[PDB]
């Protein structure tokens, strides 16, 4: 009983459909397309992993831009926003910087105030003076 | 691959869910067979729980066609005119129910890469950033090296 | 009065804490540009091509301004005018022209 | 109307004229156009910010590629503020009364 | 007193307001914001909320996509309880780290319960004959943020 | 111009890469943690 | 970041650790009835 | 060291595990003391009772609270 | 805020000319901030693909 493959057209097309937009003979020749499609998929997975890092770096750059525009550095802004128990991530912070300039300026003012209170507390080394924005609110 | 396929932005059909929610599934056509072994799941679905689905969703017209077909199919036509054809070939009744409920829940838009997980109109409340939004003004609007 | 940031650029930030202490409020009204910080709009209106003998010819002289240059000098002029490089203005082949999306997606 | 502006569907011709008529109705004399901010003027792609002052009080400000376009945009912004079609206005109420 | 380069710190000296005056000014500002809210002079409100492990900055009439399936039917209304930030053209309320349920109320209607496009996951090892191909179809939900309300219960 | 004979990190002549203040601080932090651990493991 | 500050104040080093931002339910029905509990 | 870590139940990192303060386990903790952080378990509200098993939590600072987010 | 689409775009992505006096200044400290301004890393709307970049004039 001789058996031969009859769906090889569809087997080839299933791979060739993912390489139509390539350049050279990789979009036509099956031998050169299978290798190029596999590399394309591997790069797709790696870039899916790296997209989050790239977007986080972009958001951090935008936050640095806005903070320096408000006369404040990014590490200070972030640490003082954390100390004020404001848990807004970098994506939301960049969104506010781009689209909510007044809200971002208010956040920068709050961060600078918290930094000033921390500096004053460190200079005084006194337990009884407590900052107005340096108070910690526990879970209720 | 995102670069190889198409893409679209997140959107709703005719501002669905804003004033009221309108189900986007318009019609559901089952094509099955009365004796093919591959249509057994579709036959059991039609016997048992097509009426319950029809009563639960009165906004969708359900047609059932027993014809001499080898593969059973379901055709979902949406308010957009979009047609989604699925194969219910050799599937359990629970699988048919899950597929039908998924078709009913879907909005009928193309299932392709969505550029953003969000979409809003006029997101620039209280302004949008421009290079002059955070720069102080000088008296008379003079340039840095301009003498009045 | 007190403010961490100067109130000179587009909003006046006033921070406060609620009595419970669990909420930080801030009032930031917008700031308008004062009249003394602006300058009058400059007006440019000059018709030096007018002729006292033939107004139709005067209008034609001012409306028939044309100039032509080679690709090299034209691209150099465009780059100098838009502060770019000469490489931006050179065309592209069929392989790159036909692979552009005819209907790109649009937001908003 | 979601996501749409007022003048996109109105398509008026003389925003400054409409604004001056509305101000006359509202008992305001006339808006004065002042160049508030600018960035580049000898370049091929300038930007100008033109504000409208009524009794030396800013009522609107608009950007443009040229001074005339900026003034027209400022007039449109003033008209939108007067008519209540601001971008930060109250969203339409979708509730059962 | 000598005045050398290193005799004084290279930053402006900061003086902070006295605590009682600061508290009085804070009370005045809170009262003004509360009276604005009571009068309802705010035009449009945006809110930063926490939902499904992510923080979204959403306004009214908004659309958001959640990468997991919810236990609701389409067209159902849902109250987003975790609101970290509220803002308008004039005022802005921050949580520490969350706001009050009685203070802010955000409603979203479920629109579409669908599945994502097929995402490719392929692992390949050089000259080891290891290839592994997988297809990911993540269920997704669409939420339409309808309204954001704030109450004058702001102390 | 300044070649490193052999490999960078294995040969007799290696790359003279120095120790940084960050590395010193990290080692000091680890030493403090281990000292606390060995104190808690005493009684 | 501020993990050291959070540890000093007593909170988790990660904002996703046993805080009210994650312990509480993040949605409920508009009718007021509670939502089904989260698997996490 | 790998086997001691495995038998101490510390296969996963950054997950605290409660152990006794007896020398039998102190020997293994001494063996792998350079890979672990050891703290004392503090109980401000006593041992969790049978009616408080499901409402407890372990803070990052080491006290096991008995009533965690009541109501 | 209530700008039309095109003027809002122009205002957001408009180019800005900055001045920088280089008298008795370290060239490296001049160049760092000049390069930041040239790239546009001082804009919250900055992106690598976007052409957001301002002119710097150093005297
Ligand atoms: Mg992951
Ligand atoms: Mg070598
Ligand atoms: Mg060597
Ligand atoms: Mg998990």
């Amino acid at each position: 009983l001789r058996s031969r493959v009859t769906d090889r057209y569809w087997r080839v097309q299933e791979v060739l459909k993912h390489a139509r937009h390539f350049r050279g003979r990789k979009n036509r020749c099956y031998r050169l397309a299978v290798r190029a499609v596999t590399r394309a998929f591997v790069k797709c997975t790696r870039a899916r992993r790296l997209k989050k890092r790239s977007l986080r770096t972009l958001w951090i750059n935008r936050i640095t831009a806005a903070s320096q525009e408000h006369g404040l550095k990014y590490p200070a802004f972030i640490i003082n926003l954390i100390k004020c128990q404001v848990e807004l991530n970098r994506k939301v912070l960049a969104d506010l910087a781009i689209y909510e300039p007044k809200t971002f300026k208010s956040l920068a003012a709050l961060a600078k105030r918290r930094r000033e209170e921390g500096f004053a507390a460190a200079l005084g080394d006194g337990k009884e003076p407590d900052g107005i924005f340096s108070r910690v609110v526990q879970h209720r | 691959t995102a670069r190889g396929t198409a893409s679209r932005f997140l959107t709703s059909v005719l501002h669905n869910g804003l004033g009221r929610y309108v189900q986007q599934l318009q019609r559901l056509s089952f094509s099955l067979s009365r004796d093919a072994p591959s249509s057994r799941g579709a036959r059991e679905f039609v016997e048992r729980e097509v009426t319950d689905f029809a009563r639960r969703n009165p906004g969708v017209v359900i047609y059932v066609n027993p014809r001499p077909c080898c593969v059973p199919r379901v055709v979902a036509e949406y308010l957009n005119g979009a047609v989604r054809e699925e194969s219910i070939h050799c599937k359990s009744v629970e699988e048919i129910a899950a597929l039908v409920q998924k078709l009913a829940d879907q909005s009928g838009l193309d299932v392709i890469r969505i550029r953003k997980p969000f979409h809003t109109d006029s997101p620039s409340i209280q302004g949008q950033w421009h290079p002059f939004t955070n720069k102080p003004t000088t008296l008379g609007g003079l340039r840095p090296r301009e003498v009045q | 009065t007190y403010s961490s940031l100067p109130d000179d650029y587009n909003c006046k930030v006033e921070l406060a804490l609620t009595s419970d202490g669990r909420t930080i409020v801030c009032y930031h009204p917008s700031v308008d540009i004062p009249y003394e910080h602006t300058k009058p709009i400059p007006r440019p209106d000059p018709v030096h091509n007018i002729e006292e003998t033939h107004d139709l010819v005067l209008k034609t002289r001012l409306e028939e301004k044309g100039e032509h240059l080679e690709q090299g000098p034209m691209i150099e002029q465009l780059s100098k005018m838009f502060f770019t490089t000469k490489h931006r203005w050179y065309p592209r082949g069929q392989y790159h022209r036909r692979r552009r999306k005819p209907n790109p997606p649009k937001d908003r | 109307m979601t996501g749409k502006e007022l003048f996109e569907m109105w398509t008026i011709t003389n925003p400054m004229g409409l604004l001056v008529e509305e101000l006359k109705k509202r008992k305001i004399s006339a808006p004065e156009s002042r160049l508030t901010r600018q960035s580049g003027s000898t370049t091929a792609l300038p930007v100008y910010f033109v504000g409208l002052y009524c009794d030396r009080k800013l009522i609107a400000e608009g950007p443009g590629e040229t001074v005339l376009v900026a003034e027209e945009e400022a007039a449109r912004v003033a008209l939108r503020k007067l008519f209540g079609f601001t971008e930060n206005r109250r969203p339409w109420d979708y509730s059962k009364p | 007193v000598p005045k050398t380069s290193l005799g004084s710190p290279p930053w402006p000296d900061i003086v902070l307001p006295d605590p009682v005056e600061e508290t009085r000014h804070h009370a005045e500002v809170v009262g003004q914001v509360n009276e604005l809210i009571a009068a309802g002079r705010y035009g449009r409100l945006f809110a930063v909320v926490h939902f499904a492990g992510h923080q979204w900055k959403v306004t009214a009439e908004d659309l958001i996509l959640i990468e997991n399936e919810l236990d609701v039917a389409c067209g159902e209304r849902i109250r987003l309880e975790k609101v970290l930030l509220v803002g308008a053209d004039n005022f802005t309320l921050l949580g520490k780290p969350l706001l009050g349920k009685e203070l802010v109320r955000v409603e979203a209607t479920v629109i579409e319960k669908t599945e994502s496009w097929p995402k490719i996951n392929m692992k390949f090892q050089k000259r080891k004959n290891y290839q592994r191909k997988r297809i990911t179809v993540n269920p997704q939900t669409v939420l339409r943020i309808n309204s954001i309300e704030i109450a004058p219960c702001l102390c | 111009r300044n070649r490193i004979p052999g490999r960078q990190w294995i040969g007799k002549h290696r790359r003279p890469r120095p120790v940084s203040a960050q590395a010193k601080q990290n080692m000091i932090r680890r030493l403090e943690t281990e000292a606390e651990n060995q104190y808690w493991l005493s009684r | 970041a501020g993990s050291q500050w959070r540890l000093q104040q007593g909170f988790a080093a990660n904002p996703s650790g046993y805080g009210p931002l994650t312990e509480l339910p993040d949605w409920s029905y508009a009718d007021g009835r509670p939502a089904p509990p989260m698997k996490g | 060291e790998k086997d001691i870590i495995k038998m101490l139940g510390l296969e996963k990192a950054h997950t605290p595990q409660v152990h006794k303060n007896i020398p039998s386990v102190n020997a293994k903790l001494k063996v792998v003391k350079h890979l672990i952080r050891i703290k004392p378990l503090k109980l401000p509200q006593g041992l969790p009772t049978e009616e408080d098993m499901a409402n407890t939590c372990l803070k990052s600072n080491g006290e096991l609270v008995v009533r965690w987010l009541l109501n | 805020s209530s700008f039309s689409k095109a003027p809002q775009q122009w205002a957001t992505f408009a180019r800005v000319w900055y001045l920088l006096d280089g008298k008795m200044q370290p060239p490296g400290k001049l160049a760092a901030m000049a390069s930041v301004k040239l790239q546009g890393l001082h804009k919250p709307v900055y992106h690598q693909l976007s052409d957001c970049g301002d002119h710097v004039v150093i005297m």
